[PDB]
DNA sequence: GAGAATCCCGGTGCCGAGGCCGCTCAATTGGTCGTAGACAGCTCTAGCACCGCTTAAACGCACGTACGCGCTGTCCCCCGCGTTTTAACCGCCAAGGGGATTACTCCCTAG
DNA sequence: TAGGGAGTAATCCCCTTGGCGGTTAAAACGCGGGGGACAGCGCGTACGTGCGTTTAAGCGGTGCTAGAGCTGTCTACGACCAATTGAGCGGCCTCGGCACCGGGATTCTC
């Protein structure tokens, strides 16, 4: 048993680009991209709740660490979609 | 004219820390676009954690911290 | 009673719950809180999405089918944001864009 | 009608200031430009002591660190003066672009 | 013909993949000198990795790891 | 018979290797090298052909980096032959002594 | 109330040199030392622990992180001190 | 009875392995592991100690300034490349003049 | 040979660097239990070794020509220095705004 | 199902932002002069080009066996909890190392 993104991936290529095909390699190159952007970003978190002297991980923290980690115009895209995408979620009501 | 705070002589102390024989004129207004990038990117990484500590305030608790995270971390005022 | 995972209430296609386990064992706090792994699971979703565009359009600029390492390594390196945050990884298999210095044309 | 050959006291006072580690960037100026490059952002900022210390200590070192790698290309330019060339291949060389 | 296992034109390879122009024939040694002084950085955290871990051969993951290590980082092998 | 300019050619040659993606480096010296150079650290010691792929094409990439580093130090010092000098130049202005 | 380390280090200082004066700038700058030495040491046993499927950190780990990070003589030496110190202390258990 | 008597050191074990269980590194953790890093950190403390002492005799202060913690580790080319990202503060650079810098001949 | 410009020897507050007591949490000791690390034992992938055909890549000698390098004449723009002048800095007084901290509470996150 | 971690908030006190003013090292500015950078031209040789002659990389095939990797079982190291004592932080107190100042020897430079 081991894991991999490729499923969901595939299906996000096939959102935009339906007739597209795929070597193996680049899931490879893409799945290390995806963990090293998701281990840069949990241990900026991480230090940064280590200094505000809290022992709690919540939305702010990692937009703090979004902010702080990513380019000015793919920070602000990306806390619109963060944004878009909690505020969908916490509509469970 | 506040961005005239630099003065020539101090960036003349600066280049003869260097060891530097001789200066040409154009070089301290190369180093002042150059320190004006520079000092504006710990700017950057110093205020968003002042924001997230809730603080309106700074201090050299934070600014080592963000040289800490860029990759010059720096002795003497804690850290 | 039966209800759907947490990506499709926040209209994501990355798992939450995956990402809330590597959260909650990955040893970064000893408290996770709920809202974390669907703002880290969108974060996610739009930097795959925009690497799978500028690959989708590589690999119609070069008139294939699949995508190629080179593919990849030319959308990386000819987009600038994509150049600082990812200066320092060497792509597998990639190559070098080509570029010639105009002193060492035959300028005549 | 002493008159120093050009170089010689450059050299003399660069040795003085090589035994010297005192701030050779003046502080109120320093924090006029901290607080105008700040002010940009959000403003009312109040400003530590030891923070303005600091920033020019990392500014000072980070000039020298610059300066010693120019010289090193200067001095492989085959030539005395420095450049605005030379500047540029030390930030191409050490790499922050 | 260990040291010098690598050709004269394998040199030249990886010039003309840099996009140089003309070459001298004094550099080739001092470029075997670089392969060996960053083998040695290389291949020793790598053998710290693999007695570490109780095996006497490399796997592909000390190798990439021992890379992650002074930030040169690789992908495709991350698996 | 028809020649061609000295430096004509060669443009061709930068740009089919600028193009091709394809390995510069036999598999069998290299692996002999990696073997007789960890062998110095730890003796009865095996590979993996991953592994050599990887460390292939991590030095791969320092000699490239390396060399247009090298390639603007030449440059930078009005010429167009490399020397030995530009290589010690840019380890030294890059960081690594 | 903060914690520091100026006793420890006063009293090293005093038993290798009796007559040494020391100023509080300094005793900043080696206390971050010892503080960024520390935290380094610690996020590299951590991974080590985490990278070997291994929830328990035991003195191996930290025997192979100052093998990797620290240069080589303070390396083979702080082996031979800490080996040392723990002989010392299973003897005197 | 305290460990670091016990270990031979004067350096707080129980302090340094109060910050490494509560510093979320493992879920678990050893006993002699915060001995050993206590062992490591009183040898470099030591080292250093003695290095700034010898650059202290050697310019005729008894007392310890950051410019003798500067001239302390550059020296040394193995402590330099383990603090070539570290800058000091107020300690100065070494004076070094390059050979087609100075002026004359012989 | 002279002359700025250093290095070197002696007097002076000082104010900032060593003791010391008070004492409050934080390191130490003991008991319990439930799981994780170590060892034994097991099945097969995969790494090492060698034989042999093919041949494209590599070595070596020959030469020819741009390009590295030595020298030279020259604007000329940086460097030492006198003269204003202008803002930096030190001593200080007052405010009030912002950080620390106490203290209960509830909800939401661990299990 | 539980319990304890942010959250709110009020209060105290501390430092830091303005505002005084003198005075003073120090920057701005203009001026004489001197080597340093600039292009230009010639001398030679070193790298590019080429063909003859290896050679030992590459494929690929096979044979063998270490060693990676999974499972089972055990027990002892370590988290957890309750009581305890001591030691390291801190306010306070006291005094001498070094910077500062004054004046004479001494060394490169012209």
């Amino acid at each position: 048993r081991k894991e991999t993104y490729s499923s969901y991936i595939y299906k996000v290529l096939k959102q935009t680009h339906p007739d597209t095909g795929i070597s193996q390699k680049s899931m490879s190159i893409l799945n290390s991209f995806v963990n090293d952007i998701f281990e840069r970003i949990a241990t900026e978190a991480s230090k940064l709740a280590a200094y505000n002297k809290k022992s709690t991980i919540s939305a702010r923290e990692i937009q703090t660490a979004v902010r702080l980690i990513l380019p000015g115009e793919l920070a602000k895209h990306a806390v619109s979609e963060g944004t878009r995408a909690v505020t969908k979620y916490s509509s469970s009501t | 004219d506040n961005i005239q705070g630099i003065t020539k002589p101090a960036i003349r102390r600066l280049a003869r820390r260097g060891g530097v024989k001789r200066i040409s004129g154009l070089i301290y207004e190369e180093t002042r676009g150059v320190l004006k990038v520079f000092l504006e990117n710990v700017i950057r990484d110093a205020v968003t954690y002042t924001e997230h500590a809730k603080r309106k305030t700074v201090t050299a608790m934070d600014v080592v911290y963000a040289l800490k995270r860029q990759g010059r971390t720096l002795y003497g005022f804690g850290g | 009673k039966a209800s759907q995972s947490r990506s499709a209430k926040a209209g994501l296609t990355f798992p939450v719950g995956r990402v809330h386990r590597l959260l909650r064992r990955g040893n970064y706090a000893q408290r996770i809180g709920s809202g974390a792994p669907v703002y880290l699971t969108a974060v996610l979703e739009y930097l795959a999405a925009e690497i799978l565009e500028l690959a989708g359009n590589a690999a119609r600029d070069n008139k294939k089918t699949r995508i190629i390492p080179r593919h990849l390594q030319l959308a990386i390196r000819n987009d600038d944001e994509l150049n600082k945050l990812l200066g320092n990884v060497t792509i597998a298999q990639g190559g070098v864009l080509p570029n010639i210095h105009q002193n060492l044309l035959p300028k005549k | 009608p002493h008159r120093y050959k050009p170089g010689t006291v450059a050299l003399r006072e660069i040795r003085r200031f090589q035994k010297s580690t005192e701030l050779l960037i003046r502080k109120l100026p320093f924090q006029r430009l901290v607080r105008e490059i700040a002010q940009d952002f959000k403003t009312d900022l109040r400003f530590q002591s030891s923070a303005i210390g600091a920033l020019q200590e990392s500014v000072e070192a980070y000039l020298v660190s610059l300066f010693e790698d120019t010289n090193l290309a200067a001095i492989h330019a085959k030539r005395v003066t420095i450049q605005k060339k030379d500047i540029k291949l030390a930030r191409r060389l050490r790499g922050e672009r």
